[PDB]
């Protein structure tokens, strides 16, 4: 376990503490619809889960309105995001990784999950 | 003709600036013969262009600017002149770390016989470093280079406190620190900007 | 482009505050349609899609709480059916002036739970509470025995061992005339480890060395650490933030810089669980015991 681990951490717990608008919205629950899957294409699903949602919202002015503040609260959003995904992609070391697209579930309740889950790989190694 | 000498080399500040430095066989105009390519080792990035700076005669430098970086990033190197590719290579910034030396080193006197030494961390609290920084305070006297000191600080507060008992009154010291980020392997910074004071 | 709504929404209650939905497929909805169920609470607020005809949730019964469930054929933006059913839950009869209040919780050195109160605005000078707590591991809800008092607190402590987790915490009286008082402890939080034994002290050219035991439940990297060193005869408290202490089993290194051998400096350690590892970093240990040097 290198710095990598650390840094997704990091941005977790900086996405977490900020409750968003664009919170609301769903994406896939990889997590919570856990299979025989391993670690490697866990980060990666989560990588492209997160990759779906910024590479739409980027650009969603239904997120971006009210004030300069929560205009750039969201521009850090998209901030983290990518940085958490570029971070879990190169943790997993995979070409792709079909998506299974099951259930929904709030990006907050899916960012919540992967938190805890990182925490505990953190902890466990060495 | 347009030949490298010594093999490009980059170091991170794991911020946005992550300089690039080599020379060529012969005196360059950097800034008009040759221009520097780089681009990230990801899907739907870009490349990206930077006009080289001089650095000696020979010697050319380019700034690397990169909005943001992570652990995880590889990126590609390819240096031109014009049409024709000189060499090309690649960089994982998280690899190679030169920290943004720190400033605003100032000297205060406190009583209780107590030296205070304050500056600040060049990073801001959401960058990967901020945290893991460990600076390295050295204080000299000036007509006596035998009497160096570097105190090593690992705690977060950016500010040491020695004893004025350590210190010879009437005599001229000066203090500059540098930090380092043990996690990330990296090297030391630059040293910060000198101060002067006497007891 | 819209099919009909859900089926005889109920909602039952297991553990201490396990909220259960249940509810049936529409009557007659297309046949064509791979059938999907949305739903979330008042307020739109928290939201979720699945195929299965029921959701569960974990939240304190303080509150009421509304779940609305609807229809639908894909997991997009579809034409949504538009015909929401609900049902709500209240919570348990007593009146909210007699709940107690300041719940609070703590998980002390992962050993045993901490939990005390105060009684509520409007309560019996007679009544007696219970509390109750449950999770995963347990057979059934168990029932707090080691209770305690102390000022005007109330409070129970339970044995709560190691090897999402959360603990299902509810207060009220053996009476069953108050309101019931409700409590999800986070568990990954409200931590609070025991102080840390230093080791020794080594002096080598001005350099101070600290090394430390840390409390037997945890790990070196799972905690941060605050060193304070008094000095008497500089009066200089002091007090460094430490994240990264490591040395060059069990034990902890951290220097100390400028400082000097004819100085008595007295030195004390606590310790807090770090959010590397853990949900919040808040309840610091308590000082270890004091070791000074030399004067
Ligand atoms: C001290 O220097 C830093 C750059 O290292 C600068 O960002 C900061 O504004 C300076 N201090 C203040 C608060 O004036
Ligand atoms: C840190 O980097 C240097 C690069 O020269 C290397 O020699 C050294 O082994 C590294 N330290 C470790 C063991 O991480």
């Amino acid at each position: 376990c290198d710095i990598t681990l650390q840094e997704i951490i990091k941005t977790l717990n900086s996405l977490t503490e900020q409750k968003t608008l664009c919170t609301e919205l769903t994406v896939t629950d990889i997590f919570a619809a856990s299979k025989n899957t391993t670690e490697k294409e866990t980060f990666c699903r989560a990588a492209t889960v997160l990759r779906q949602f910024y590479s739409h919202h980027e650009k969603d002015t239904r997120c971006l309105g009210a004030t300069a503040q929560q205009f750039h609260r969201h521009k850090q959003l998209i901030r983290f995001l990518k940085r958490l995904d570029r971070n879990l992609w190169g943790l997993a070391g995979l070409n792709s990784c079909p998506v299974k697209e099951a259930n929904q579930s709030t990006l907050e309740n899916f960012l919540e999950r992967l938190k805890t889950i990182m925490r505990e790989k953190y902890s466990k190694c060495s | 003709p347009f030949k490298v000498l010594q093999e490009p080399t980059c170091v991170s500040d794991y911020m946005s600036i992550s300089t690039c430095e080599w020379k060529m066989n012969g005196p360059t105009q950097c800034s008009t013969e040759l221009r520097l390519l780089y681009q990230l080792v990801f899907l739907l990035s870009e490349a990206h262009t930077c006009i080289p700076e001089n650095n000696g005669g020979a010697g050319c430098v380019c700034h690397l600017l990169m909005d943001d970086v992570v652990s995880a990033d590889q990126y590609t190197l390819d240096l031109w002149a014009g049409q024709q590719l000189l060499w090309k290579g690649s960089f994982k910034p998280s690899e190679h770390v030169k920290p943004r030396a720190p400033g605003n080193l100032t000297v205060h006197t406190q009583v209780s016989d107590t030296l205070l030494l304050t500056w600040s961390n060049p990073y801001p609290p959401d960058n990967y470093l901020y945290n893991h920084l460990t600076y390295a305070v050295n204080i000299w006297s000036e007509n006596d280079p035998a009497d160096f000191r570097i105190y090593q600080v690992t705690y977060l507060e950016p500010s040491l406190r020695i004893a004025a008992s350590t210190l010879k009154s009437g005599i001229s010291y000066r203090a500059r620190v540098r930090a380092w980020a043990q996690c990330y392997n990296t090297t030391w910074s630059e040293w910060s900007p000198s101060t002067k004071w006497h007891n | 482009e819209t099919q009909p709504p859900v089926t005889n929404l109920s909602v039952s209650v297991e553990n201490l505050c396990t909220v259960i939905w249940t509810w049936n497929p529409p009557e007659g909805a297309s046949s064509n349609c791979s059938l999907w169920y949305f739903s979330h609470f008042g307020d739109k607020q928290d939201k979720k899609i699945a195929p299965e005809t029921r959701r569960s949730i974990e939240v304190p019964l303080n509150e009421r709480i509304c779940l609305q469930v609807g229809s639908q054929c894909s997991t997009n933006e579809s034409e949504k059916p538009s015909i929401l059913v609900e049902k709500c839950i209240s919570p348990p009869e007593g009146d909210p002036e007699s709940a107690v209040t300041e719940l609070q919780c703590i998980w002390h050195n992962l050993s045993y739970m901490k939990c005390s109160w105060l009684p509520g605005r409007n309560t019996s000078p007679d009544t007696n509470y219970t509390l109750y707590y449950w999770h995963r591991s347990l057979e059934k809800i168990h029932q707090c025995e080691n209770i305690f008092r102390e000022g005007q607190y109330f409070g129970c402590s339970f044995d709560l061992t190691k090897v999402q987790h959360s603990v299902q915490i509810m207060v009220k009286d053996n009476a069953g005339k108050i309101k019931p008082s409700f409590n999800i402890v986070p568990l990954t939080s409200r931590v609070k480890p025991d102080p840390p034994h230093i080791k020794n002290l080594s002096f080598h050219n001005d350099d101070l060395y600290v090394q430390w035991e840390n409390p037997q439940n945890f790990i070196s990297r799972c905690l941060f650490y605050e060193v304070e060193v008094n000095n008497s005869q500089t009066e200089t408290h002091n007090v460094f933030y430490v994240q990264e202490a490591k040395c060059e089993e069990n034990t902890s290194c951290f220097m100390v810089p400028g400082v000097l051998p004819d100085t008595l400096n007295t030195v004390r350690i606590r310790v807090k669980t770090n959010k590397l590892c853990y949900e919040d970093d808040k309840l610091w240990s308590n000082w270890s015991q004091e070791m000074s040097i030399g004067k």
